[PDB]
């Protein structure tokens, strides 16, 4: 039908990548073991597109799981569906990589890229029609960086008409796990802007915020923090997945989205979000989705929009409602938050419902949106990254790996020019 | 699937290495013969049938250290090929360790770890224990260095050396070994680690329930931290770090690698009862001046570098907030070169109790890792202490007899205050 | 050395001019040939590639109950004509209508 | 109908040959004592091919066992199958092969010849319908790489019109077993290429290679390796003795596959390959047969074809497949890969479909071409008989037995116009 | 069948067999009365009645030696034909043991060699056990060799000899029958291995649990090596080779002969069941300078030749792993002309281990053999010393006297200088 395979970088892309799928085989109600033992026919319409067919009615994911070192294998393979994962694409060396960017590209990378390629060609071409690829990884800079962004551009050389969304967890800027994170962020940064398509930034931090604030977690647990994205990753192709009144695939994300090409970059959230005791009280309806979705304490992002402006917003809806309810609440929101948007561009929110709603919740949502808020968060690591070259600390490491600081220059030359450009696209 | 080596040289190397092997078999469950009453890989090998083998290997000068080892409950789990003894030792003094003598068992030690090598596919390390005031402790290590960068090259070398003591001393030579051994491991070490007795005897006095500490229950503190170290290679986390990223995060330079240890909670079996030590608890008591093992002052020591690997129990977002409350300190002033300045492991394993031993049973337990330019303190009472024995010429006679050349003490003088003017320049503002 | 001292000893082991002796502990004295390896022949997954097809990949069924439909067994017990509620149980204990 | 006559001139043959006959009685279900003990009658309709019957209902196969010393025959006559083979179809010397080329070609070469060829003649005049000829032998060693090339040309003498086709052994790139290797293929090679009609290259450590990615054999013996030979061997004359859409004989795959008399050197690989615990994971299918025959991991001969370009390939199907897929497939597979074959050979490949797969499998395939890529086998051996000239001294071992060094010479010239020859059909 | 035939000539040549024939009689399960309580026909004759006999003659100028076996539990297995004797030994003197007594019983010694010859179907080489500095194992051992060249001409002729050690000499006029005896093998000999009696001494005291050995266990060592060898022959194998098959492969050359011997593993008989002993070990153990049997450095020169036996517990597939990773060592040079380089053998017998034994008892184990220009080390050596002696003629008279001719002197002098000359020129790449 219309195929997209999946890849996985590193540790915080398998964890990630696990819950994921889990998530996924309950929408399509496969059992931990391959065998079908779902509800409705409606699963089986579009299974091919996440899925292909092993003789003996079992099914086996089209999930490529990628690291440098063993050690979050072993612990994919310990769990409850590593069953599910073909043997054979599991690929990994035999080196922590140290999150050394330069290391993990030029050092290591390179030499796991070729066994990489063949293994992702072997699934590419199983398919009838592969429209997209979909990368989750993190910007920390072994694995999910430097090879992350290996494998987006040898990609990108290989189907330049294939959309690479890929999905990325920013390091937290106020606390986070290594000092070395702006040299790889920065980096990162330069090599994400030209060669993929759909960057959606996600920050621990907000993950944190929300827990507290929404669902009173009394500690955000890492399988709790990765289910939300999961569920925000199931939402966004959910319209491939079944039917719906006004479909949306990823292409038309993307045009809609996106008015200039370098401008691309996304903050998520979802709603229905309830505590485990008053979701009973709730009285969930057509409203009730659009306050929680342009809430700004639900959208995951740590940078509040209410600061900069809104160029563009997308609306996901899932289960069976009024299209009129919808394009008056749409209607509602944006006349309301004018002071919000620009001038030039006119209907600034999107709209598109699915048919069938995720499991448990009679009714789901999925905000995904373009602002100028993106400003801070660029501007804070520039500022990290400019104290650290200054001082040229930290480097020796990278320059043992052969990568002169003259790159360095270059990767903020580009992301200064991304700032300016987002600073005179908000006048 | 992923290996770690062990070289322990002089008598405080093997004794903590009697207590830290000691830890890891009450850890894994293995008896003293070898035999099983998993992660065994990363520090131990199968010898088939039965029988396991620790990745490590015993060097001295001196015969009596080894024989105990060979006299000892656990002579049975070592192999006897990894016990190696010298003759005669070094008499505390750096020359006679280095040329006279180090020499003679240099390339029999050399044969052995690479030959251990070879079983070790998945390695990356090796941990080599040091006594500075001793002669063969610095000596040889200043020899087994300079042999091993060679040889293997990019390699992580890392090490848990024991700093001398600012008042508390054994030995009179001390400043001359250390001072030595600080110019050769100055260029030919990755990363080391320093602890002093001092310390060591002041926190497992009044934090700890010990009114009068041996060498074992420092030993076995010792162990604790190492362990701690090791925990993220072995079991599963939600945090694991690696020998290389220690290597990257600890050091913003090449010749600033040398980091301080910390360990909470430290309570004693007794004490601990009557304390829940949340997340929040044991990260304040990380940062006191008074749990630190090397005696310097925290206020004249800028922080650039920090690492918080939990063992026990937390949930990652109990870090988050007690590293933001940390950071709000204003007594706790980082230097302006390192805003992130955090590496966080958080590992599943809680810690292991050992029969007989001192420290509590906590559910929850937090191992430190920083570098602060306090070091730079302890740098100039050894500088000074050189100084006022080389005016009037000490204790030249015994070392320039020993096939040391009389120049290299200005050498190694003019080296280490290099690194006291680096030290000064990095924790300066710009 | 009988002859001047009581010995029982084990770490300063002293030669003797055939074999230095044991000091460890061993296994049986002939016995253990070390680290033997294992092996797989061709065969079975030339048996495999076909009967994994077969049988063995059967599902597994529900071990279900005969548990009572309430409402028609009391369509039946009032067909019967139980009244009294000790007699409705009788007919409701005995004969059972498992659920459809 | 359609006879075969199978000489094992080696005591390697003798081991391959003792598993190649224990796979042909498995096929046919030939019981260890000699009497049919089959399923289907299918067996016996063709079973003239490869046995002759005796009075008494027990089954005999046409085969030759040669070697200079009898270490050899004990092994297999004290086999699992070692009954089977005729009491008097045991050949052996009695002096040690010594290793040597010209030690075996003359010194008892001429000794045995005589009696060697006087026994062929039995199996050779009590069968009518006899087309075929199949030695095997290994190039390193001493009784079939000179002995084998002696019963060769005293076969091509006798018989010109029947096939003389040929199973080979390759001495290793990095390390084999013997340190006169070089020299006893570079004199073998010499009468192989005016004599034989059909030469195939197997070599050891791409078996190795193959066991332990693909059936991730830990510990692969001699018997695993044998059982791949065996496994190709016996696919190529499946269209001879079963029922078949598309046959194609040896003497079609001879055509098809040789288009100059030198040029017909021979790549052989065998699929479906399969892990042991992943095959479950596998939708078996013909454009899943398809990737493994082509692929770069599977050709029993350490080669790349990606280095040089194609000459006429072919292959066999054996199985219940439908026509139209297997053309599709090669027709596909022709056209993604041009840069690979060459244009002024249209239609490169070739296809065939035999009824009955192997016991065990559904359906399976073999894979034997022809390319450019046989040039680094000759250079390997030429680079170290270069070096071996310099121990023309060392010369003196084989001219103690008669041999003169201008047979080195000539045969050396003779590899550098062969491989002059592919280097310029390469254009 | 196939069969070979064993010869003894001095006291170090019997005293080898000996522990050679305890091995083969255990090995095959052969009790020393000749009865069973197989592959005997490979070194035995079954003679009816179910008794063996041996394929070996032994013979010696004095009695001492043989009586050693008359009055020992060996004399129920050997034909009394088999242990000839003289009354009246060389004594140290080549020409003694070469013309004046030598002819007087060589004829009687060749009649029963050619009578054992008349039973052996498959005879296909000789094994001959000479002991270099002795006059009787040099003097009568030229003498036999010559006369078996003409006799029989192309037949195998293996020899297993000793040479002296680098510094333990225990004969004056040594390298007098050293290089006599050298300058008449090298013209008639096949291959023959080399061995010394310093290089053993050393390995027995380091690798096996013996502090101070005896000549049995010298022997019991070389004895394995013989097993290991003739093992191919013996019984089935993935890999079997045959002796003319290593006359092809070990000697690449007119006149190079003399080839090195290693085995491995050598184990202590606790060490075993403390260690792995894999493939990859036994095997980087057999190149290492310490485990040869011969006193020379390979650092010294490169290789040409090298040939291993795997007998026991060992796939065929890591023997592939095993000699890859073998050449990519620095330390070990291969010369240009030998890409090749090796020639390998596995059979599926496993070691044989002695009652009251000196080895360990493994899974696997394997025999090694190499040709290097490590050799010419030892010829200089012995070149030396001959020259520093006869410059002022030590021992002339002794020789001439007994038939020595003096012109002969200066000839065998030459022709050591010519293998000299032939060793230096092979070791240029060209
Ligand atoms: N913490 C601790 N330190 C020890 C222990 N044993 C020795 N030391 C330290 O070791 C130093 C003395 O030198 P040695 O231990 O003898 O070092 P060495 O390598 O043997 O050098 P030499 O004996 O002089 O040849 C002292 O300053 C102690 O601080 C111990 O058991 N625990
Ligand atoms: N490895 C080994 N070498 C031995 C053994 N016995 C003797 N040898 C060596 O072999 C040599 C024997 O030579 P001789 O002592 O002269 O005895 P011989 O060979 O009969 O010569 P003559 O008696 O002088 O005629 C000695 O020098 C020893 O070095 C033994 O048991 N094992
Ligand atoms: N949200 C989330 N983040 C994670 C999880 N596990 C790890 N991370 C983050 O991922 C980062 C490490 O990325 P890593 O896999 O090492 O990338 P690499 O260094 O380039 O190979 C850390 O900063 C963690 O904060 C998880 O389960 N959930
Ligand atoms: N694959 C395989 N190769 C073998 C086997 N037996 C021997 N060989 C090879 O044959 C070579 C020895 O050559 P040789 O046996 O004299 O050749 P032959 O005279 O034709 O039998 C060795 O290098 C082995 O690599 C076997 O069972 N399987
Ligand atoms: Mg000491
Ligand atoms: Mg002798």
């Amino acid at each position: 039908v219309r195929e997209i395979v999946h890849i996985q970088a590193g540790q915080c892309g398998n964890q990630i990548g696990a819950k994921f799928w889990e998530v996924i085989s309950d929408e399509h109600g496969i059992d931990p073991t391959g065998s079908y033992h779902g509800d409705s026919d409606l699963q089986l319409e579009r299974i091919n597109v996440y899925y292909n067919e092993a003789t003996g009615g079992k099914y086996v994911p089209r999930a490529i799981l990628v690291d440098l070192e063993p050690g979050t294998m072993d612990s994919v393979r310990a769990g409850q569906f590593g069953q599910l994962f073909r043997p054979d694409n599991f690929v990994f060396g035999q080196s922590g990589a140290g999150n050394n960017w330069a290391k993990g590209y030029y050092t290591e990378g390179q030499e796991l890229c070729e066994s990489i390629l063949d293994v992702i060609r072997k699934e590419a071409e199983s398919c009838d029609c592969l429209q997209g690829f979909q990368l989750v990884h993190s910007l920390g800079g072994g694995t999910g960086a430097g090879l992350g962004t290996l494998l987006l551009n040898k990609l990108r050389e290989e189907y330049p008409d294939r959309i690479l969304s890929t999905y990325s967890i920013v390091p937290s800027p106020k606390v986070s796990d290594t000092v070395v994170e702006p040299y790889n962020c920065t980096l990162s940064v330069h090599q994400l802007v030209e060669s993929a398509d759909e960057v959606f930034c996600i920050d621990n931090e907000a993950l944190y915020d929300i827990c507290f604030r929404t669902l009173k977690l009394t500690t955000p647990t890492y399988g709790d923090l990765n289910h939300l994205v999961s569920m925000v990753m199931s939402g966004t192709t959910c319209a491939l997945r079944f039917p719906g009144q006004l479909n949306s695939d990823l292409r038309k994300l993307a045009v809609n989205l996106v008015p200039f090409p370098r401008l691309h970059f996304f903050i998520v959230g979802f709603a229905p979000l309830t505590s485990r005791g008053s979701q009973q009280y709730r009285a969930l309806t057509v409203p009730e989705l659009t306050s929680q979705l342009f809430d700004n304490k639900n959208m995951m992002a740590a940078c509040d929009p209410r600061r900069g402006v809104y160029l563009t917003a997308s609306a996901h809806f899932r289960g069976r409602m009024s299209s009129k309810e919808v394009d008056e609440q749409m209607l509602n929101i944006q006349a309301r938050n004018t002071s919000y948007f620009v001038e030039w561009i006119p209907s600034n929110v999107k709209s598109a419902i699915c048919d069938i709603p995720p499991r448990g919740l009679k009714m789901a949502a999925t905000f995904i949106g373009n602002t100028t808020a993106f400003r801070e968060l660029f501007t804070r690591v520039d500022s990290q990254f400019q104290k650290m070259y200054a001082r040229r600390a930290f480097i020796h490491w990278y320059v043992n790996e052969g990568l002169e600081t003259v790159e360095f220059d270059e990767a903020r030359s580009n992301m200064t020019d991304l700032i300016q450009e987002y600073e005179m696209y908000e006048t | 699937m992923r290996e770690v080596i062990s070289i322990h040289v002089g008598q405080a190397g093997v004794q903590i290495g009697n207590g830290c092997w000691e830890l890891y078999c009450l850890e894994h469950g293995i008896q003293p013969d070898g035999q099983l009453p998993d992660a065994f890989n990363t520090f131990f090998s199968e010898t088939g049938a039965g029988k396991h083998v620790p990745r490590a290997v015993f060097v001295d000068l001196e015969p009596t250290v080894v024989d105990e080892v060979r006299t000892g409950t656990y002579r049975q789990l070592f192999h006897p090929e990894q016990l190696i003894s010298g003759k005669e030792d070094a008499a505390n003094n750096y020359a006679r360790g280095h040329y006279t003598v180090g020499k003679e068992i240099i390339d029999l030690t050399l044969d052995r770890i690479r030959k251990l090598a070879d079983q070790c596919t998945g390695l990356q390390g090796f941990l080599i224990f040091h006594s500075f005031g001793g002669g063969t402790g610095a000596g040889f290590g200043s020899l087994l260095l300079e042999r091993l960068s060679v040889d293997y090259g990019k390699k992580s070398k890392l090490e848990f050396t024991v700093y001398p003591s600012p008042q508390v001393s054994t030995a009179i030579v001390e400043p001359y070994n250390s001072i030595l051994a600080t110019h050769s491991m100055i260029d030919h070490s990755d990363c080391a680690f320093m602890v002093d007795n001092e310390a060591l005897y002041d926190l497992c006095r009044r934090a700890l329930d010990i009114e009068r500490p041996t060498y074992t229950n420092l030993n076995r503190l010792i162990g604790q931290v190492v362990s701690s170290l090791t925990a993220s290679l072995r079991f599963d986390g939600a945090l694991n770090v690696d020998f290389t990223e220690f290597q990257t995060n600890l050091v913003p330079y090449a010749r600033i690698h040398f980091p301080i240890c910390s360990y909470a909670p430290v309570i004693s079996a007794e004490k601990a009862y009557h304390e829940q030590l949340s997340v929040a608890e044991i990260t304040n008591s990380l940062f006191e001046p008074a749990n630190m093992m090397v005696k310097c002052d925290p206020r004249h020591g800028k922080y650039m570098a920090c690492t918080l690997l939990y063992r026990g129990d937390v949930v990652p977002k109990d870090v988050s907030a007690a590293v933001a409350t940390i950071k709000t300190k204003r007594t706790i002033q980082f230097v302006d070169w390192c805003p992130t300045g955090f590496k966080m492991g958080i590992n599943y394993q809680p810690p292991t109790v050992v029969p007989g031993g001192d420290l509590a049973k906590v559910q929850r337990a937090v191992c430190m890792l920083a570098n602060t330019t306090a070091i730079a303190e302890a740098w100039s009472r050894l500088d000074h202490k050189f100084d006022l024995m080389y005016a009037k010429r000490a204790f030249v006679h015994w070392y320039v007899g020993e096939g040391m050349e009389e120049a290299e003490f200005p050498e190694a003088r003019e080296d280490l205050a290099l690194l006291e003017k680096d030290y000064d320049e990095v924790a300066a503002e710009s | 050395s009988s002859a001047s001292s009581t010995v029982k000893e084990r770490s300063l082991s002293p030669p003797k001019t055939a074999r230095r002796e044991l000091s460890s502990i061993c296994p049986p004295d002939y016995d253990e040939p070390k680290t033997p390896k294992q092996e797989r022949p061709k065969a079975e997954m030339m048996t495999l590639v076909e009967r994994t097809l077969g049988a063995p990949a059967t599902s597994r069924p529900l071990n279900v109950k005969s548990n009572r439909d309430f409402i028609s067994t009391n369509k039946a017990a009032l067909d019967a004509g139980c009244v009294t509620a000790r007699d409705f149980r009788e007919f409701k204990e005995e004969n059972y209508i498992a659920k459809k």
